């Protein structure tokens, strides 16, 4: 196939404009990082997806955010996730006990 | 400084010469051979006393149809045979092993015109080459197989020509007509753990074909030191050497004065410049220098056909105290120029099939 | 000439130093050129060498060329026997690039620019020494004449003093960070709102302030409100406390770090009521305190509106008839010409409703999903609710240029099963990227081409031509080089924008050109960003090599793919 939903130089291509902006710290800059590199990952299109992901992902990194102390910082993406009308109410309480 | 030309030659076949190697990977008593290609034709000559040069085996391209450009010499540490390796506008490596007789390995994959062959210092096994379709895809000879493929998508939208290895083999520096000045560091772990199974790859082991890297990252670019177009660049040490159309000689390193080379970043874009041996009447790009074995003496050919000769001693560019030879006869187009493995031989080739040999008087 | 001389000298201090220095690293370079050449010697001299061997006769090679090598100089001309060289085979020649899927958005002259501030310090160094000759003196040079009178500019331009630096200006470090402020909750939120693209949901999205502003409101009364004492101490537990929330719709000596009330401050706007879901999402304040920091904060920061709305239209009235008569009028209108593509633009439609000067309108578009104009803006798509798939002529999808939304075509399951591979679908596998095994080979045609593994239907999806996303002017400079190299790479998107394949794309640019190819190409509309969907005319078996129609003028036709390949039979 020699392709697949995500190619490999366009990774190492975004993390480099992701350093680029100056505004963001890199607590809330790494955050950044990962998400978009899970999205990316699987290729998610629609609303319904976003409500599983974040489920999804929680899970697939929930100990490397321990380690990275972005935990909190991951907190206010979700609540900008709700901003956005993209979540639910519940999805944000079963984060926290994958999160604990 | 102290040079005369002692011994001049000539091809019969009146075709423009191109790239003249010397075999530097040799030991001591061995002949004095160094190697010239033409439009087809691949020739080794040894020099000798007297300024005598007897020839040497000479094989022809009776098949391609195409222009050599770049040719460099090989070793084989298995049978310890010298080989040499030819490439030109049709971009198909040849690597011929005098003592066979023949060429064996063939290496195809790369697009247009290879406008470079040059082989790690360390490992023989290992040839990065360059052509125009902007490719610094390196092959291992001694396994056959592609290398991590520098460049690419982010890298230069115009052609590259030159490119050098460092004294360890620690990071190759490049650019091409882009004028952008990139260069990627060897020692990035990643290529390692490639280059660890690319020298034990087989694919008959497994069905899984070799998978070379990609790379498209850079440790520094820059393209503020020419606005013509550069044609040469060396590894100077920790230094970086520059010839462009421009009639001017720039060395320069990264960043500051403090910053070191590997210490920098990807990100970094100042530039230090400190080269000026500015030279004249030879406007035209597709030149090539060359240095000594020991990095000590610099010399330069012309269009016009003189000599451009400079050291690497406490003569600095603050003045560029310059040694400009010249030879009445050697006028018509200095296409190529090489160093032998000592600052007393040097073989000049003139672009009209003929070579002068300059010697020191030491 | 003292003065001149010292504005010669002050400039030249830093130049010597510089000419101390370069030599300083030289001898550096020199030893560690030393260094290293001696070591790599080293190994040279362990590795022994075979002597170079001279050439020999070949008798049944006897009728190869002899060249005869003239000598410039008195020796003797030298002639050898010439070796014909290996026979190998071409590849066409063609330009490095890379893989991708989605698409994708996009001299050395002078020295220094300008005059260094640099002199101007040390000029100061000439105000600082400081009668009024010395004002005269220090203006006598520079063209900023520095006399006392202009001195005085001197100070005020010395007031800068430092510049800011490419930093954010307020003190909003990541709240995970100790030091992180009291930043309100608009302002954190305001660096993830200007990354953030909701387009295709990502930050920084490089393929898209073209963001909505989000001073939106929705209903919060959504909360079931189930009260109870369920923690300690907490909103309930306190008879006066609890009553007191009632009323809304002094802690203990426990205090909150300044970056606790920046998240205090965040957490209000998602409930404005949920004080136990506070408890859980921090474990480090329990409800109690925390409610009441809430009644604090509720009598230091504004109350929140809290307003729920339910528009007037409730049902009906809304008949799918009047969206294509009201898609007719706009038919007639203009999109009768139906050459004017105008890719889709996130309209804003903040008080105004959805009139003759909304944006899509003008650009005889549908609004979407992502527009600011309401949910009941009457421009919007309304799906694509045939019962079999959105494939075929009937369906509203097919023929009209809108791929069927997940969302949308909720029979022919969009939304359903994303992940599995298959499904009923025929117009929504742009949608999942589902494209075919291509492969890659010399074609017969010219130079590389495009070959396909397996059969494949007529009217089905193949691999999309996807690129980069470039304007039209670019794209006739960049073209005007390419022209001049032959190479087109380059797809007529829209009149707005066009798609490039030279340096980035994948793998079906190499398809070559046909008059009557088995494979054709139409643009396709989908989530918001125009592509281009590939797809063959006819039933295809296995390894047929893939031709479409460029669609360009019959002189540029034989300009740039005059070849077929195909005669007549009879
Ligand atoms: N049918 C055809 N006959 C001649 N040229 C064609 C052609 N179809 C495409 N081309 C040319 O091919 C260019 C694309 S690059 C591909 C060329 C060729 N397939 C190769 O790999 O070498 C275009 O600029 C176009 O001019």
């Amino acid at each position: 196939s020699e392709d697949e939903k995500d190619p490999e130089w366009l990774r190492e291509k975004t993390i480099t404009q992701i350093e680029e902006f100056s505004d963001v710290n890199e607590g809330e800059k790494e955050v950044m990082k990962l998400w978009n590199l899970h999205v990316m990952k699987h290729g998610f299109i629609a609303d319904n997806q976003m409500n599983h992901a974040c489920m999804l992902f929680v899970e697939n990194y929930g100990q490397k955010i321990i380690k990275k102390n972005l935990c909190r910082n991951f907190m206010l993406h979700l609540v900008s996730m709700h901003d956005f009308n993209l979540i639910s109410i519940m999805s944000i309480d079963k984060a926290v006990t994958k999160l604990r | 400084y102290s040079f005369k030309c002692v011994n001049s030659l000539k091809e019969d076949h009146n075709q423009p010469l191109f790239g003249v190697q010397f075999n530097w990977h040799s030991k001591e008593g061995d002949p004095l051979v160094f190697a010239t290609v033409g439009s087809n034709r691949v020739t080794l000559y040894e020099c000798h006393s007297q300024g005598e040069i007897r020839l040497l085996q000479s094989y022809v391209d009776a098949d391609a149809d195409e222009n050599f450009y770049t040719c460099a010499w090989t070793y084989d540490s298995n049978t310890s045979h010298p080989l040499l390796a030819v490439a030109g506008s049709r971009g198909i490596i040849r690597i011929i092993n005098p003592i066979t007789m023949q060429c064996i390995k063939h290496y195809v994959g790369h697009g247009n015109a290879i406008n470079e062959l040059k082989f790690h210092p360390r490992d023989p096994n290992l040839l990065l080459s360059v052509s125009k379709d902007h490719a610094l895809r390196l092959w291992n000879i001694q396994t056959d197989t592609l290398v991590a493929i520098f460049g690419g998508v982010e890298g230069h939208r115009d052609e590259v020509l030159s490119a050098d290895y460092d004294l360890l083999g620690e990071k190759i520096m490049s650019c091409g007509m882009d004028h952008s000045l990139k260069l990627w560091r060897i020692n990035s772990k990643r290529m390692m753990n490639a280059i660890k199974e690319s020298y034990d790859y087989n694919p008959n082991k497994t069905n899984r074909p070799f998978i070379s890297q990609k790379i498209h990252f850079p440790d520094f670019s820059t393209r503020d030191i020419h606005r013509n177009y550069v044609d040469c660049v060396r590894w100077l040490g920790d230094l970086i050497l520059s010839k462009s159309c421009e009639n001017a000689i720039v060395c320069w390193k990264p960043g500051k004065m403090e910053d070191d080379i590997d210490k920098i970043k990807p990100s970094e874009s100042n530039v230090t410049i400190l080269g000026r041996f500015d030279y004249s009447q030879c406007d035209i790009w597709y030149m090539r220098f060359s240095m000594d074995f020991w990095q000590k003496m610099l010399a330069l050919g012309n269009q016009v056909g003189k000599l451009y000769v400079w050291d690497l001693e406490v003569e600095d560019p603050h003045k560029a105290k310059c040694t400009t030879l010249t030879h009445h006869k050697c006028g018509a187009a200095i296409r190529q120029t090489s160093f032998s493995r000592d600052s007393s031989i040097l073989i000049a080739v003139c672009d009209d099939a003929s070579i002068w040999r300059w010697d020191r008087l030491r | 000439k003292r003065v001149k001389s010292e504005y010669m000298r002050l400039r030249q201090l830093k130049r010597f130093r510089r000419a101390d220095e370069v030599k300083s690293m030289f001898s550096s370079n020199r030893q560690k050129i030393l260094e290293r050449t001696e070591i790599l010697n080293q190994e040279w001299k362990q590795r022994r060498i075979q002597p170079v061997h001279i050439l020999t006769s070949v008798s049944s090679l006897r009728g190869t060329r002899e060249c005869s090598v003239t000598s410039d100089l008195d020796f003797p001309t030298q002639v050898i026997p010439l070796k014909t060289l290996n026979a190998v085979a071409s590849v066409p020649i063609m330009y490095s690039w890379s893989p991708l899927q989605q698409n994708f958005m996009v001299h050395g002259d002078r020295e220094c620019g300008f005059i260094n501030d640099e002199i101007f310090v040390e000029l100061v160094n000439a105000l600082g020494q400081y009668s009024d000759k010395i004002f005269e003196a220090i203006s006598s040079m520079f063209p900023d004449k520095g006399t006392a009178e202009e001195l005085k500019e001197k100070y005020k331009e010395l007031t800068e003093q430092q510049l800011p630096g490419a930093l954010p200006p307020e003190c909003t470090p990541n709240i995970d960070g100790p030091n992180a402020k009291s930043v309100q909750r608009e302002q954190s939120l305001h660096s993830f709102h200007t990354l953030f693209c909701r387009r295709c949901f990502k930050y920084d999205c490089f393929l898209h302030f073209h963001a909505t502003p989000n001073t939106y409101k929705r209903k919060n009364t959504e909360t079931a409100l189930d009260n109870k004492p369920c923690g300690p101490q907490c909103y309930q537990h306190l008879e006066g406390a609890k009553e007191f929330a009632a009323a809304l719709t002094p802690p203990e000596n426990v205090e909150w770090s300044g970056a606790e009330a920046s998240m205090f401050r965040v957490l209000i706007g998602t409930y404005y009521d949920n004080f136990c879901a506070i408890a859980r999402l921090i474990g480090t304040k329990t409800c109690r305190q925390v409610y009441e920091f809430r009644v604090k904060e509720s009598s230091i920061i504004a109350p929140a509106p809290a307003e729920d709305v339910d528009t007037p239209p409730r049902k009906k009235k809304r008949k799918h008839r009047l969206w294509a008569a009201h898609c007719r009028k706009i038919q007639l209108k203009k999109d009768g010409s139906s050459n004017h593509v105008y890719n889709y633009q996130p309209c804003d439609h903040p008080r105004q409703p959805c009139d003759s000067s909304c944006p899509c309108v003008i650009a005889q578009n549908f609004c979407e999903k992502f527009c600011q104009c309401s949910s009941e803006c009457q421009n919007r798509f309304p799906g694509c609710r045939c019962k079999a798939q959105c494939n075929t002529k009937q369906c509203p999808c097919y023929l009209a240029v809108r791929e069927c939304d997940p969302d949308l075509c909720l029979t022919c399951g969009a939304a359903d099963h994303w992940d599995s591979k298959n499904v009923s679908c025929k117009n929504c596998s742009i949608q999942r990227g589902s494209k075919k095994h291509l492969l890659l080979a010399p074609s017969d045609v010219a130079g590389w081409g495009i070959f396909i593994k397996d059969p494949v239907q007529k009217n089905e999806f193949i691999s999309e031509y996807c690129g980069e996303i470039i304007s039209q002017d670019e794209a006739d400079r960049r073209g005007k080089v390419y022209d001049k190299y032959m190479c087109s790479f380059l797809f007529n998107l829209n009149n707005d924008f066009v798609v490039d394949a030279t340096r980035k794309g994948n793998k079906i640019r190499f398809a070559n050109h046909s008059v009557n190819p088995n494979c054709y190409a139409k643009v396709m509309m989908v989530n918001g960003d125009h592509r281009i969907g590939i797809f063959a005319k006819r039933a295809i078996q296995t390894g047929e090599e893939l031709f479409f129609d460029y669609r360009y003028s019959q002189a540029d036709a034989l300009k740039y793919v005059g070849i077929e390949r195909e005669m007549e039979i009879p």
